[PDB]
């Protein structure tokens, strides 16, 4: 809490809300593509 | 020779690099791949 804490908030720490599938142990991903939901194409926006 | 040449345009976040001794009439030369956990 000392050092990763900001008044401001800390932005350099970031975490994957969704994901289309669970990761298998062990396994680390770093791709920053859209997750599509929905069946129309978020097409590299965001959208409903 | 070309070296790398036309096998990657750019590197992004690069997270390994082993580098150690070379993995390779006829030589047959077998390997097996395996991605477990
Ligand atoms: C690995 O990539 C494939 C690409 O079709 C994807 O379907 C799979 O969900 C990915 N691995 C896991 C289990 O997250
Ligand atoms: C990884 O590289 C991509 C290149 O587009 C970049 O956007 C992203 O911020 C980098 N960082 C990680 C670890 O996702």
């Amino acid at each position: 809490n000392k050092l990763d804490s900001k008044v401001s908030g800390n932005y350099n720490y970031l975490y994957r809300l969704f994901r289309k599938s669970n990761l298998k142990p062990f396994e680390r991903d770093i791709s920053t593509e859209i997750y599509q939901a929905g069946n129309k194409p978020c097409n590299g926006v965001a959208g409903f | 020779m070309e070296s790398e040449f036309r096998v990657y345009s750019s590197a992004n976040n690069c997270t390994f690099e082993y580098v150690s001794q070379p993995f390779l009439f006829k030589n047959l030369r077998e390997f097996v791949f395996k991605n477990i956990d």
